[PDB]
């Protein structure tokens, strides 16, 4: 939109329906410049390691990534307690992801 | 004061009695009330169904609440179960106030 208008609101809550629970979590993030905008070949030689079980080859990218693959990223301790004390099972169904209020 | 719900019109009293069955009366009329009855008792099943309304909790508390729970530690008998002689027992009084809300 514009410089002086927010592009999103802070949504962080849990909604408990009958057979469904919807968890929403919002966090503030910081993203630096990685590798000074470069791709770099990396290996156990570049990290100084010489045991063959620990040998590797790959690349480090200037890109970051968002990870929310831990349960506490979505469930508060009270919500987790409710889930574990009141349900025989659970599974994820669908996902909604948002990035907003970008500040460089 | 002992706990519970006070009502002007609570559930009504349900009263039950075995109808007296007189024994053999004398063959000559006697005006006195009969005092010889057949020894009787009755048995049967009784069912009561009550619908309860619930007030769900909408707390924003972050840390987990206190909850009533059984103890995993081994014991000779299971709490709220029968003994080896078939005797059912309630080992402790259980209240209702474990969840929390602001004042």
């Amino acid at each position: 939109d514009g410089v002086g208008s927010s592009s999103g609101n802070w949504h962080c809550d849990s909604q408990w329906l009958g057979d469904r629970v919807i968890t929403t979590s919002t966090r503030t993030w910081a993203l630096p410049t990685y590798n000074n905008h470069l791709y770099k070949q990396i290996s156990n030689s570049t990290s100084g390691g010489s045991s063959n079980d620990n040998a590797y080859f790959g690349y480090s990218t200037p890109w970051g990534y968002f990870d929310f693959n831990r349960f506490h990223c979505h469930f508060s301790p009270r919500d987790w307690q409710r889930l574990i004390n009141n349900n025989w099972g659970f599974r994820p169904k669908r996902l909604n992801f948002k990035l907003f209020n970008i500040q460089v | 004061l002992m706990g519970g719900f006070g009502m002007k019109h609570p559930p009504p009293q349900i009263l039950i009695k075995n109808t007296p069955v007189p024994a053999d009366p004398p063959t000559a009329f006697n005006k006195d009330k009969l005092n010889s009855f057949i020894t009787q008792y009755s048995t049967g099943q009784v069912s009561v169904e009550i619908e309860w309304e619930l007030q769900k909790e909408n707390s924003k508390r972050w840390n987990p609440e206190i909850q009533y729970t059984s103890n995993y530690y081994k014991s000779n008998n299971v709490e709220f179960a029968v003994n080896t002689e078939g005797v059912y027992s309630e080992p402790r009084p259980i209240g209702t106030r474990y969840l929390t809300r602001n004042l």
